[PDB]
RNA sequence: GCGCUACACUGACGGAGCCAGCGAGUCUAACCUUGGCCGAGAGGUCUUGGUAAUCUUGGAAACUCCGUCGUGCUGGGGAUAGAGCAUUGUAAUUAUUGCUCUUCAACGAGGAAUUCCUAGUAAGCGCAAGUCAUCAGCUUGCGUUGAUUACGUCCCUGCC
């Protein structure tokens, strides 16, 4: 309807979990430059929260950085179907939960060394370095 | 006189979409904004909203348009193929629920009925409120 | 320090248990095992697991039986046991665990060599 | 974004002839996204006479 | 070696128009499933019909619509990744697939080569079958849009 007069807290360059962004990018990414989150809990985090889904990354109240650093890493509350999911059940400690930024690099991890201790074929065949789906691969 | 037809398809669309927008009777099940629709959409609709308010002049226009159908029928049309990727692209059969529940809300006011043979058949109202509501649609055009 | 607490669900019951039991708390597939060509399976090895961990002094492992159930799952019953497998001509052993458990047996031999 | 980037657009965007969203980041840069926005707004009797069509071409134009 | 998407504004995203044809299909049991709900979604299910011009099944995509994007490796490119949530499968690990959101890899029209093609023909947008519990970037078959270029020679290869 026009173009905005963004005074500025618009501010040029963000930080959402140390984990880099961008600040004149359309948002529902941007929350995509990360791990573990793309444009499927992205777009749930701004339903379930009270967001533009056509602002930018740096013009960001902030009450909507806190709220959206928050639904995130929780999981079930803002109904978060649980389907919906990747840490979908645990199997070590149930859980409902969601594997983040820092954290879907430490759990990719510690998921691989429950069944190296085994001596099994889910995590040797990950091991040789070659792959575990039953395929010839040669090619690549 | 003065016909749903004689007029476009998408102002009647978009003119019953801000009616059925503004009625409150429409009810809207509790999974309608998330949920993806249809699976190969990895969108859901961009409106997340009252396409529901945009499949109720669709459905509804599409029955009346014909005889009878839903739900094994409005579910070869909304879709489309897939995107398979890389695998040559494939045709996908939604989600039978919101237009299994769009068709159960309609079966409330009068506009949708359930057609003897059965499945959805619009009434005898309904059509009423639809030749209504493309006679006030046919006046945006002229 | 903190023991393998198998899906802390609080090894305690995940120690010694039914058949019921871990027959729900597997990961989809097995639901689909338990219950599909259910018999036959352990027709004679939970009655050659309970001859073994059973025919031992305990803590000297049992003497390994025999099997070509490559098969069977790991139950919160067969914890210890000795086992011993066919890739095809002769018996590979395992050591048998709490953390091998909802896992599959004969995965573990590794049949084919790599390099 | 700022404050004269829109008014470089409305004095520079009545008699300005031919225009699009290829004619805003070729003249006035850095956008598009917003740009079919600050042309489009109104439509004051002092902006764009159009023979534009749907979504796929926006054609827009000269009040006269 | 056989192949898929793309280097764009003659496109990518979105509403709103909104269109076929080849099939198939459950019996001694779980093949097709709507409808009407529950799920953002992926789906779940109640329940329904159908041994089928009788059901799902008349609604597939390229497109016209109405525009946002504006010459910004982007709002072309969709690589590789982190988790979750689902849907099958005694086994999902060398994630069968799917969703949910973010990580945003090359390549800015493809050298020495070298194919296939004279009419609804070249080629692209789909889909139903053949696998099958599933997993198609293949095999087959169809149509819906659909032109250039000759309609001739023995320069060549090849074989008569």
């Amino acid at each position: 309807s026009l173009v905005v007069q963004e005074q500025g807290s618009f501010q040029h360059i963000l930080r959402l979990l140390n984990t880099n962004v961008d600040g004149n990018i359309k948002i529902v990414y941007a929350l995509t430059t990360i791990k573990g989150v793309g444009r499927r809990y992205s777009n749930l985090v701004c339903k379930k929260a009270d967001v533009d889904l056509h602002k930018r990354a740096g013009e960001l109240t902030q009450e909507e950085l806190e709220r959206i650093v928050q639904i995130m890493q929780n999981p079930t509350h803002y109904k978060i179907p649980a389907w919906f999911l990747n840490r979908q059940n645990d199997i070590t400690d149930g859980k409902d939960y969601h594997t983040l930024a820092n954290n879907v690099e430490s759990k990719l991890r510690d998921d691989l060394e429950r069944l190296k201790k085994i001596r099994a074929h889910r995590g040797i065949r990950h091991f040789w370095g070659l792959r575990v789906r039953g395929q010839h691969t040669k090619t690549t | 006189g003065v016909s749903v037809r004689d007029v476009a398809a998408q102002d009647f669309i978009n003119a019953y979409a801000s009616f059925l927008q503004r009625q409150g009777k429409l009810e809207v099940p509790g999974y309608v904004d998330i949920v993806k629709t249809s699976s190969g959409n990895e969108m859901p609709p961009q409106d997340a909203e009252g396409w529901f308010y945009k499949r109720a002049a669709s459905v509804a226009r599409h029955i009346y348009m014909r005889k009878q159908v839903g739900v094994g029928k409005l579910n070869k049309l909304y879709g489309g193929a897939k995107s398979r990727g890389v695998r040559p692209y494939k045709h996908i059969d939604a989600s039978g629920s919101i237009n299994r529940k769009v068709l159960q809300a309609l079966e409330k006011i009068g506009i949708v009925e359930i057609s003897p043979k059965g499945g959805r058949r619009i009434s005898e109202n309904g059509q009423r409120d639809l030749d209504r509501i493309a006679a006030q649609t046919l006046e945006e055009d002229e | 320090f903190k023991t393998h607490s198998y899906r802390g669900v609080d090894l305690e019951k995940l120690l010694e248990m039914s058949t019921e039991d871990f027959v729900k708390l597997a990961p989809a597939r097995v639901r689909r095992r338990f219950a599909r060509g259910m018999t036959s399976k352990p027709a004679g090895f939970m009655k050659k697991l309970r001859a073994a961990k059973l025919a031992a002094p305990e803590n000297e492992k049992p003497a390994p039986v025999r099997t070509h159930m490559r098969n069977m799952i790991i139950v919160p019953e067969m914890i210890g046991s000795v086992v011993g497998i066919y890739n095809g001509k002769a018996f590979n052993q395992v050591e048998i665990r709490p953390e091998m458990l909802g896992h599959y047996l004969g995965e573990f031999s590794i049949t084919y060599t790599p390099v | 974004l700022d404050q004269e980037k829109y008014d470089r657009i409305l004095k520079e965007v009545p008699t300005y002839r031919y225009v699009s969203v290829s004619v805003l980041v070729d003249r006035l840069k850095i956008g598009g996204s917003l740009a079919r926005i600050a042309l489009r707004h109104l439509e004051k009797e002092g902006i764009i006479k159009p023979v534009s069509k749907h979504s796929k071409q926006a054609i827009y134009t000269r009040a006269t």
